[PDB]
């Protein structure tokens, strides 16, 4: 990001419209092929050749502006790309319709750490003797064994919530938040029955652990304790955009689901943090042995936390009921030793270490809330269609410049100068059109509203007598009238406007071909106007149309 | 931003501001004028690994004023500039005595700032490809 | 200048040059003294040399 030394290339040869000498040679070749019977003098004093060189110069100027980068050619006066493009924040995200999307949707409600989505099985019983159905099995009284049926319902939900509060119930403000978001964003033919706090199962861990003679025991205890808790019940964290990029994800993936205001959530972590079904010693031991300073676990055991915890099996693996989250029972303990001597720990020191370790996690979740979007390159704005008359490129001798021609040379020479100005306007009106056409690219491809014309022109006003050269000066006061008068019918607007619209629609993989005939059952000749209006409306409304399906 | 090869640097008698924690800098023509003040304020052997930097004008103190002296003064000034200030061309050196009694010699140097970049001018984005000698 | 940690590192190096080792003072002294062990232990290491 340092400044570099600047220089200019020395091989000025391209054989295209930016190469003056190339253009000049082609000009002369064409002249010989077409008019050598009458025009043979190609020396530099010749007015013919002089005009050719002026035109070649003008062509290079046009080519040079065509090469201006897009960022500037379609820039708005106020900056931005509002009518040109839809941004990634707007066009890539999708409404949430999957199980993972719902978990991401609700996990952003402040106070909620995790959520699980389960399905309700409402049962309906039926009498096949007398078609009748009820939620009661009383519907079967007095029927034979082959007159009975049951069906289960197919689209109902239950939401299990894990909160920060560690209370017995959910706050009613959370229930309102979950129900509100569910209903606001739901699938067709599905509904939510209940939102409730997740149930738990208590597990005991007891051990004798030997540590290094030069080790901080209060810190070791805080670290072991946190690691076991994370094993039993993991939770996801929020990331900044920069972090998602460092992880190796691309744009299509980062913005795949619902947009989240609090930072990005990694799908892998989300899938991993599912309710655990089994707990085992082979994992708990590894957690303890990996803590720096631990040398030997001399004794360790697991067990369902219960009363009358007398002599019982090792319980090398403990299974958990299908809708519960495991949690340490708080009757747990670790005895720490150095060599053969027991040591004692202080509660205040441990609490301080545990607090610091976990508080630093909150700091990152908060930082993740600011970096939520990529940069877009920004250009400038500068009337790309500005045009100057080629008449200013000739010498004073010709008499077609601003200072005029000296009176002593007589009227006839002044008249002849007028004749030349007339002739040269045939070349300027064409060049002016091409410059004018660049100024309209933004309109031609607009998502808000395109123009009614596809070809354009300009009044030329840097010529001192245009008010006399033109039969009706009125047109020079309004480029729209001038366009209708000079180009007129040559502009087949209906066909050209449809081609532009179809291209823009195709960019979103959509297709309006059927309007071509379906509208003829409603309208006659007037369909051409109606159909173009509908196509423009479709593009404007597209952001919502493709998302909220 | 056309005249970027004259460069930017510290002011000679560096001044520190307190309204913002910065040291004042100079640029362009201002920078050139301070360079000249530095060069003619220092003696030849005063810089540590630059044993030939400065001037010898002190050799002429306590001497009478005549044509031979004036010729020698002009030579000293022109060589110091050719060796140490690449951005200018001297135009005129005017040497006169304004006091019959007081021991004063008055020297007026006029110069022109160069429009093209010298091969001895160490300004960062230029010398890398243009500083041949 | 975190003198307690740095002073211990220097002392341990010098002690090691004679193939000796004072690691056990790190905890045995805690059954006799509280926070004051850091000063006591450095004094004892110097006396040993």
């Amino acid at each position: 990001t340092l400044n570099k030394h600047i220089s200019i290339p020395k091989d000025m040869s391209s054989k295209d419209d930016l190469d003056f000498h190339f253009l000049r040679e082609e000009g002369i070749r064409y002249i010989k092929e077409l008019g050598s019977n009458f025009w043979t003098d190609y020396n530099t004093h010749d007015p013919g050749i002089t005009m050719l060189e002026v035109l070649c110069y003008a062509i290079s100027d046009l080519g040079n502006r065509i090469n201006i980068p897009i960022e500037d050619l379609i820039a708005n006066e106020e900056g931005g790309v509002k009518g040109q493009f839809y941004k990634v924040q707007e066009i890539l995200p999708s409404a949430p319709t999957s199980e993972l999307d719902l978990r991401k949707l609700f996990i952003d409600i402040e106070g909620i750490k995790n959520c699980w989505i389960k399905r309700e099985r409402v049962t309906v019983f039926a009498d096949l003797k007398n078609q009748k159905l009820s939620y009661e099995k009383t519907i079967w009284e007095d029927l034979k064994e082959n007159q009975k049926a049951q069906f289960d319902l197919k689209g109902l939900y239950r939401i299990l919530v894990e909160t920060e509060d560690a209370d017995k119930v959910l706050s009613e403000s959370l229930e309102k938040a979950v129900f509100t978001k569910f209903h606001a964003n739901r699938n067709l033919c599905e509904d939510l029955i209940k939102v409730e706090k997740v149930a738990t199962e208590p597990i005991s861990v007891c051990a004798n652990v030997e540590v290094a003679p030069e080790a901080d025991e209060e810190l070791i205890h805080a670290q072991i304790l946190i690691a076991i808790e994370d094993y039993l019940a993991p939770s996801p964290r929020h990331y900044s955009l920069k972090q998602m990029v460092d992880k190796g994800y691309t744009m299509d993936e980062i913005f795949e689901g619902p947009f989240l205001e609090n930072g990005f959530i990694d799908t892998v972590e989300l899938k991993a943090s599912e309710l655990r079904k089994e707990v085992r010693l082979s994992d708990i031991i590894n957690i303890i042995m990996s803590i720096d300073g631990v040398k030997i676990v001399k004794e360790i055991t697991l067990g369902n936390c219960d009363e009358n915890d007398g002599i019982e099996n090792n319980q090398w693996v403990i299974c958990i009921p299908e809708n519960k989250k495991p949690k340490l029972c708080k009757k747990t303990t670790i005895n720490y030793f150095k060599g053969i001597l027991p040591i004692n720990l202080n509660p205040v020191r441990v609490d301080n270490h545990k607090s610091k370790i976990l508080a630093s996690r909150l700091e990152n979740d908060l930082k993740a809330k600011d970096d939520l979007e990529p940069a877009i390159p920004q250009g400038t704005f500068a009337d790309w269609g500005e045009y100057s008359s080629i008449q200013h490129e000739f010498p004073e001798t010709y008499g077609i410049s601003d200072i005029g021609l000296p009176p002593k040379l007589g009227v006839k020479r002044a008249v002849l100068a007028r004749q030349l100005k007339g002739y040269l306007l045939f070349f300027d009106q064409i060049l002016a059109s091409y410059f004018e056409h660049l100024s309209k690219i933004k309109s031609l491809l607009s998502l808000d509203q395109g123009p009614s014309f596809t070809y354009f022109t300009q009044a030329i006003k840097d010529i001192k007598d245009v008010e006399e050269l033109f039969k009706d000066p009125t047109l020079l006061e309004n480029d729209e009238e001038l366009t209708k008068s000079l180009i007129g019918k040559l502009d087949d607007t209906i066909e050209r406007r449809n081609q532009l619209m179809d291209h823009l629609i195709a960019r979103f993989a959509e297709n309006f071909s059927s309007y071509a005939f379906l509208m003829k059952f409603l309208y006659g000749e007037s369909t051409d106007e109606i159909v173009l209006q509908d196509k423009q409306s479709f593009l404007r409304e597209y952001k919502e149309i493709s998302r909220e399906r | 931003k056309s005249k970027d090869f004259l460069g930017t640097g510290w002011g000679f008698p560096p001044e520190f501001e307190t309204s913002i924690g910065q040291v004042k800098t100079t640029s362009g023509v201002e920078d050139i004028q301070k360079s000249l003040e530095i060069l003619f304020s220092t003696k030849i052997g005063e810089r540590i690994m630059q044993p030939t930097y400065g001037c010898n004008l002190d050799e002429l103190l306590f001497s009478p004023i005549n044509r031979t002296l004036k010729t020698y003064v002009i030579e000293l000034i022109k060589n110091a500039i050719l060796y140490h200030e690449p951005r200018i061309d001297p135009e005129k050196i005017d040497i006169t005595q304004g006091n019959e009694i007081e021991g004063e010699l008055l020297i007026h140097l006029q110069y022109i700032v160069r429009a093209t970049n010298s091969r001895k001018n160490m300004v960062y984005p230029f010398y890398l490809e243009e500083g041949t000698n």
